[PDB]
């Protein structure tokens, strides 16, 4: 539901159970993939001029 | 073992188990042998919120049980002990081997696990 909703999925990997007295541990284990990016960085300058000397 | 030293009152059953139609599985147990026995501490405890033992490796003993002797019992895997105390809750113990105190054949000494100390604990059948 929440993939559909905002778009993020995961991998499933394996799941796994075992008890200890009282306890039940029930043992989930997933796997996410995604691309990186670097921050916003700011420009120097911008461009309006022209010299062409136009030597000899 | 001198006279005095068995202080504890207790009660030795034994185990029949079977199927509910859900899967799970259920256990009874029955009242065989009553009889004053002494008992020792061998190992620390931890109790869950209300009082199960909570500890891997089953195999290994925490109490250790001595009682009389009886050439004609057959103690095996399915034993169990039982002991209601005057203010303490009731519990439970799971018998793990046994041993003669010595070849004399005069005290027979179970090593046993605990597992329950609560209000709640099923009392043997009779």
């Amino acid at each position: 539901a929440f993939a559909g909703e905002y778009g993020i999925t995961f991998e499933f990997v394996s799941l796994d159970i075992s008890t200890e007295g009282d306890t039940v541990y029930i043992e989930f284990r997933f796997r996410q993939n995604f691309d990186w990016c670097e921050a916003d960085r700011e420009s120097d300058t911008v461009i309006k001029a022209g010299s062409f000397s136009l030597n000899l | 073992m001198k006279i005095k030293d068995r202080k504890h009152r207790v009660i030795v059953c034994s185990q029949k188990s079977d199927v509910d139609d859900n899967g799970q599985l259920l256990i009874s147990r029955t009242g065989s042998i009553n009889g004053w026995a002494a008992i020792e501490p061998v190992k620390a405890i931890r109790f869950s919120k209300d009082g199960v033992s909570m500890q891997k490796d089953t195999f290994q003993p925490t109490h250790d049980i001595t009682m009389n002797y009886n050439p004609d019992v057959n103690i095996s895997v399915s034993a169990w002990v039982y002991e209601h105390r005057l203010k303490s809750p009731p519990r439970w113990f799971k018998v793990i081997s046994v041993i003669n105190v010595d070849e004399c054949s005069q005290f027979m000494r179970l090593r046993s696990r605990l597992v329950e100390s609560n209000d709640e604990v099923e009392k043997p059948v009779s």
